[PDB]
């Protein structure tokens, strides 16, 4: 009993355990674990956003964070600072230690592969595969999507050049359709209006095909905006598992 | 490498037009006319645009006015390419395949902007894989200074590039490719047992290409000066001649000859000595023959044109207050988003969480109120933080995100830098485009992500409005920064005692206390020493290698305290580069802190370690703040000051172009490099086409419904590859796994898809090197298309690295860091090591009896052939050094699942080790078979003398490593920037700091190593039964 067996005691743990326990949690909390090279024991206690390895010194049976060392049982020490405040110990640290972490949360396992086991840890690899299946999809998507944005640059650029293409041979029929009347010369106005309508025509079917890669894109950026409303869903459901499931 | 490490014991996707990978043999183009009229011309996929256009303008004399048209010479190309730019093509022996088009058309135009030269430098457009003019119209002032800015870099090495016209020229096209120390390691000179070596000089004679050579045996240490010198003597000996004769000669033509590696373009160029070499050195260990070539200077010199560096195109007070007069909290406005991505299964709500940052935050961060209907994304709220602003760092961000958690009872970030690359503090409204979040990350924020706006405006997109002062708030200068630490250092000393544990300054002797120096960067760090360090800061400019753990002491919200820190820094004393490196990693920001950094570099790195650790170096580029810094300044003047850093700056920074997060930035980068680098950027191009063809090829291949019968994808390799267009772009260029190796002509009848899952491409070609097959090799690579093969790179580093420090402990053990390079998304090559089988491929071989039995012996017996007797014990050392090598590296780095087709070993008895892609877990094996190499004797060999000495060779690497460990927790610390899978954050590194013991003693750590080891379990698999399946 005692120490061993305290809420705030986990001892057992390392470094990345204690960080993902402390996440966006609230000044004030804390946890003791055993020290990395084993005084004993270290506090991580939350302040600011951050969290702090503060050293508990074990010599001659005495407790303490500095050399007078008044307590004498850990217990002693830190039960101390949840009523004092630890400004005493470093006035910038004014907080105290308000919340334990407790070693009870919610089955005394990981002592003895699905034999130790089984309902709610299948579900993950089931919710898992499926986070796997639409990250893959979403991200082919997000770059089939950049593909098709840079396709209709293209096709801009060369309905402007085939747009120029009229406006240049109007520049030149134009001093030659009239100087071709002179001769009363027809049937070769003929065949500069046969292009000028190939011209024409070919300006429709790209205007055309443009048309109908946009149609394409905006419907995939429907789909893709689908993808992420079915990701997020899974997300905060994924990680309501690994609450219930690991602890 | 030079041998394929073969021991003497006796001694956005691509491809060709939009839709389509591959166009029709023949097909129809559209020519737009400059008379105005458009007419389509039957081609070949092949045709060059030279008679293309002849074709044009015979065929247009069928066409209405075709008198307005000049004559064929008078006109140029233009078309749409598939990157959606108007590309003029100027050169007009490019095939029409190879024109990037967008649509089967072109258009004949007169060469208007007529600079040619100019324009032409579209070069570095396609080197770069993006169109420079993007850059033209970006409108970001940071960009557009960066651009400018840079200029001066390219200017500096390129006067120090004609600082002494000839010789200078030669040694940035071709540097000394040298060992970072003279000094010579015991095994290694020993293996000369005289300190001398015989080298063999060859001299190509009078047209006939008829080969004379001279063996010369000289002392280790000889400058190429001193070997040419002897050379002459020896020539000169024939001809009689007398002394004072024989004297001036050597005194007079010693300067006017040169050194080359037979069959690779590799010189020796500088007075190191002859064996710091990396080719003499290696030649020595491999046992050979070091091959050289004498050839005179003039005809080196005069085939390196070079000259033109033009400066491009873009070469063109107000009411400032100080940040620290501003006297007020500071604060955020949070307006409204324009949408964010959910339903509304069930409104858990959005919020934006906000967080002031240094990578470790200057402060508790805030959301605001989880006032939404998700419909409509508003809050309107001005968000307090407590942080005084004047507290705030250079450094100092807003990092920010709208997400969910939920409560018992994600969705898109965005980082913001609160100063400019002009060290304006951030006012008045802003936009920011946000990101969409990482696949393994869930943590609301994410600060160690890039800063800026999304590129892509189709997002989600956060209005915020920042705190306008009376005028523009600037961070105050250091000639003001350094008045105010002077100033409370002074208010110290006045104090009485103090109760405070930032406390003091006698000093007490308890400060052995210090040596906390020799703790790893990921030790970590107890309050109690933050505040023990920070009051001692002026007893650490004697233990100048604390500087990071003092760094991570000081509280970087208060400028009382980062001001005086300013001050230590800028005096402190230089640290070794290994050291410096760290500073560069996530968990240093601030710039007075990297200048240091930077500093330490530009005086103590060489260009080898340089090499070595440019990985690293490229990625710590994407956590500097601004696109203008001191770091892209130092890499990209060694990048234009020795081509071989240069060009695998090219590729690192090349690689990770399709990543928009990075785009920006290197693209700019390699603009500016591509600019300023010479002739090399031809040598780039030629690089870049044949690697585009290759990933085209491969991906017909994979996708484009090949998925038939391997020899079906055999007979389409086989055709694609004798076309004109492939002959030309993947035949005649430099090999990007080391540019020293010409690639000559494919041998197609080697060339194969090789018949595994992922079916790479096996390629061969020959080395047109005069001096080549007869002396060196022919060339061969694997073509990787599917796979991302940086972890692969990675690990081939580290192994490299190790090998180092053991050789350089007089610890020899010998490791196979073959060539990998990634050169794109999931693309990249792989040197392929000849000779050498696979444990598997030696099992399924006949075993000198037959079929498919094997055995556990059948290894060794492979061995005792191949290393008939007397040659034989050379074999077992190099098996059992090589062996033991991996064994620990792979430990150390917990590659696992290693198996008998990951392991190969050489005809010479050397192991090693292929195919690596996992990392960190994300083990230990020996098995019998290279336990009975080890030893030769039958199951009793876990007991024998040879066991032992194998054992002791693990021991005494596995300690070594460890003593290096900093190195190598900084190392994998500089590479978390990247998207590596295994490597998104510090606690993925905490596998190598419990697999070295490091928060125990060397005591411990040896016998927790022994303890891992003395298990291991042994055995294998062995026609018994299922060597295929593994059951019982
Ligand atoms: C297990 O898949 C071996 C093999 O096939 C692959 O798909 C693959 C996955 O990365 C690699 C490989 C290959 C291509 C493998 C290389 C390698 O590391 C080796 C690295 C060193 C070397 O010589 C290579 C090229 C041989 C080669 O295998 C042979 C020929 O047995």
């Amino acid at each position: 009993m005692s120490l061993q067996n305290a809420e705030w005691y986990w001892g057992d743990i390392s470094r990345e355990e204690v960080n993902e326990k402390l996440r966006d949690t609230a000044d004030g909390t804390f946890l003791v674990r055993d020290a990395s090279t084993k005084g004993d024991y270290t506090l991580t206690l939350r302040k600011g956003g951050n969290n702090k390895l503060i050293k508990i010194f074990h010599r001659d049976g005495k407790y303490g964070f500095s050399d007078p060392l008044t307590f004498s049982s850990v217990v002693e020490l830190i039960n101390h600072y949840r009523n004092e405040s630890l400004a005493q110990y470093n006035p910038k640290l004014d907080v105290k230690l308000l919340y334990p972490v407790s070693k009870y949360q919610q089955q005394v396992v990981k002592e003895d592969e699905a034999v130790g086991k089984h309902e709610y840890n299948t579900q993950f690899q089931e919710k898992s595969r499926e986070y796997d299946r639409l990250y893959e999809e979403y991200t082919r998507t997000s770059q089939e999507i950049q593909m098709k944005r840079t396709a209709i640059e293209a096709f801009n650029e060369t309905i402007k050049i085939f747009e120029e293409q009229c406006q240049t041979q109007e520049r030149y029929s134009k001093e030659y359709i009239e100087k071709f009347k002179r001769e009363g010369n027809e049937k070769e106005i003929q065949r500069i209006m046969h292009n000028y309508d190939k011209l024409k025509s070919r300006i429709s079917e790209i205007i055309d095909s443009r048309r109908r890669l946009e149609e394409d894109l905006k419907k995939q950026a429907a789909e893709y905006r689908e993808i992420d409303k079915r990701m997020n869903s899974i997300k905060p459901d994924l990680i309501q598992l690994r609450k219930t499931r690991d602890q | 490498s030079y041998y394929h490490h073969h021991h003497h014991h006796d001694y956005p996707s691509s491809g060709e037009l939009w839709g389509i990978h591959l166009m029709p043999p023949r097909i129809l183009v559209e020519c737009l006319l400059p008379n105005g009229m458009i007419v389509t011309l039957e081609c070949l996929r092949e045709a060059t645009l030279i008679t293309i256009k002849h074709e044009l303008f015979k065929e247009a004399r069928k066409y209405p006015l075709h008198q307005l048209l000049q004559d064929e010479s008078s006109y140029i190309f233009v078309s749409v390419t598939q990157e959606a730019e108007r590309e003029e093509f100027f050169d007009e022996t490019r095939r029409l395949c190879d024109l990037r088009l967008f649509q089967p058309f072109l258009k004949v135009i007169e060469p208007v902007g007529n600079r040619e030269e100019k324009i032409l430098n579209r070069e570095i457009g396609f080197a770069i894989g993006m169109p420079v003019c993007e850059f033209d119209m970006v409108k970001d002032p940071e960009v557009q200074d960066f651009r400018r800015n840079i200029l001066n870099v390219c200017k500096e090495a390129v006067d120090l590039r004609d600082l002494n016209s000839p010789h200078s020229r030669a040694m940035y096209v071709y540097p000394p490719n040298v060992e970072s120390s003279p000094e010579l390691p015991k095994h290694i000179y020993n293996k000369l047992d005289k300190g001398q070596i015989i080298v063999v000089i060859w001299v190509i004679v009078s047209p006939n290409n008829d080969k004379q050579k001279y063996t010369l045996k000289i002392n280790h240490d000889c400058v190429p000066e001193q070997v040419i010198a002897e050379a002459i003597r020896k020539k000169t000996r024939s001809m009689l001649l007398s002394s004072e004769q024989l004297k001036l000669c050597v005194l007079e033509y010693q300067g006017k000859y040169i050194l080359k590696v037979c069959g690779c373009d590799e010189y020796f160029l500088e007075k190191y000595p002859l064996s710091q070499y990396k080719y003499i050195r290696s030649c020595i260990m491999l046992g050979r023959m070091p091959n050289l070539m004498l050839m005179a200077k003039e005809s080196l010199y005069s085939q390196l044109p070079m000259d033109c560096f033009t400066m491009p195109s873009y070469s063109r007070e107000t009411s400032t207050k100080s940040l620290w007069v501003i006297n007020s909290a500071l604060r955020i406005k949070i307006l409204c988003a324009t949408y964010v991505n959910v339903n509304i299964r069930d409104i858990d709500k959005i919020y934006v969480r906000t967080g002031i940052y240094h990578g470790g935050e200057p402060l508790c961060d805030n959301v605001n109120t989880q006032r939404v209907p998700c419909s409509n994304p508003r809050w309107n709220e001005w968000l307090n933080y407590d942080i005084y602003i004047p507290d705030l760092p250079r450094a100092a961000r807003l990092c920010l995100s709208i997400c969910s958690v939920k409560g018992r009872k994600p969705l898109a970030w965005g980082n913001i830098n609160l100063f400019d690359y002009t060290d304006t503090l951030v006012s008045g409204k802003m936009a920011l485009n946000l990101w969409p979040v990482p696949h393994g990350l869930e943590d609301l924020l994410n600060p160690i992500g890039v800063t800026g706006s999304n590129p892509n405006k189709e997002t989600p997109c956060l209005e915020l409005e920042f705190d306008w002062f009376s005028s523009v708030v600037k961070f105050p200068d250091m000639s003001v920064i350094e008045e105010h630490a002077n100033w409370s250092v002074s208010r110290e000393a006045g104090f009485s005692y103090s109760h405070a544990g930032l406390s003091n300054r006698r000093e007490n002797d308890k400060e052995q206390l210090k040596a906390i120096s020799t703790r790893d960067p990921l030790s970590e760090i107890t309050e109690q020493e933050k505040d023990f360090l920070w009051s001692h800061r002026h007893y650490c400019v004697t233990i100048p290698e604390i500087l990071p753990k003092l760094l991570l002491s000081v509280k970087w919200n208060s400028r009382d305290e980062v001001a005086q820190m300013y001050c230590l820094v800028k005096d402190w004393p230089p640290i070794k580069p290994e050291q410096a490196m760290e500073l560069l990693d996530c968990n240093y920001p601030d710039p007075m802190v990297r200048g240091f950094a930077v500093r330490c570099l530009e005086k103590y790195l060489t260009d080898d370690k340089l090499s070595q650790y440019l990985i690293q170096l490229v990625q710590v580029l994407k956590y500097e703040q601004y696109l203008d810094n001191l770091l892209v300044r130092f890499l990209l003047k060694k990048a234009l000051t020795n081509q071989r850093i240069g060009h695998f700056f090219f590729w690192h920074l090349k690689s990770e172009m399709h990543n928009k997060t990075v785009s920006q930035r290197f693209g700019l980068l390699l603009e500016s490099y591509c600019r300023a680098c010479g002739m090399y950027l031809k040598h780039l191009n030629r690089q870049v086409e044949a690697m585009e063809k290759l990933i085209n090829l491969t991906d017909i291949l994979k996708q484009e419904k090949k998925d038939e019968t391997q020899k079906v994808q055999m007979k389409f390799l086989v055709e694609q590859m004798r076309r004109p267009d492939f002959m030309d772009a993947l035949q005649g260029f430099l090999s990007p796994l080391n540019p020293a190796h010409q690639l000559g002509n494919l041998r197609l009848e080697e060339c194969r898809i090789m018949s595994s899952a992922k079916r790479p491409l096996w390629l061969n070609w020959e080395n047109p090197d005069i001096m080549s097959e007869l002396l060196f090799q022919n060339n061969e690579i694997i073509f990787k298309n599917g796979d991302d093969l940086r972890q692969d790179m990675l690990t081939l580093q580290i192994i490299r690295i190790m090998e180092n420090i053991w050789q350089n402990q007089g610890l020899d053990l010998r490791m196979l860091p073959y060539g990998c390079l990634s050169i794109g998304d999931c693309v990249g090559l792989i040197e392929v090591v000849r000779n050498s089988h696979t444990i598997m491929q030696i099992q399924c071989k006949g075993g000198l009896k037959g079929a498919l039995q094997f055995n556990s012996h059948t290894l060794h017996q492979w061995l005792k052939d191949k290393n008939k007797g007397e040659i034989y014990d050379a074999a077992i050392d190099l098996f059992t050094r090589s062996c033991a090598g991996y064994c620990v590296a792979t430990f150390i780095l917990g590659i696992g699942d290693r198996h008998n087709s990951n392991i190969m070993v050489k005809d010479d008895g050397q192991l090693f080790h292929i195919d690596f892609g996992h990392f960190l877990d994300h083990p230990f094996v020996l098995t019998q078979d290279f336990l009975i190499v080890i030893s030769k004797g039958a199951q009793e060999c876990t007991k024998t003398r040879e066991f032992e000495r194998f054992q002791e060779m693990c021991y005494k690497a596995y300690l070594a490593i460890r003593q290096h460990a900093n190195l190598f927790i900084n190392l994998f610390s500089m590479m978390l920037g990247s998207g590596m899978p295994e490597l998104q954050s510090f606690d993925d590194i905490a596998y190598i700091r419990k697999t070295l013991a490091l928060d125990k003693t060397e005591q411990e750590a040896l016998e927790y190593f022994m303890k891992q080891m003395n298990d291991a379990r042994h055995g294998g698999w062995t026609t018994k039964m299922d060597w295929i399946f593994h059951t019982i």
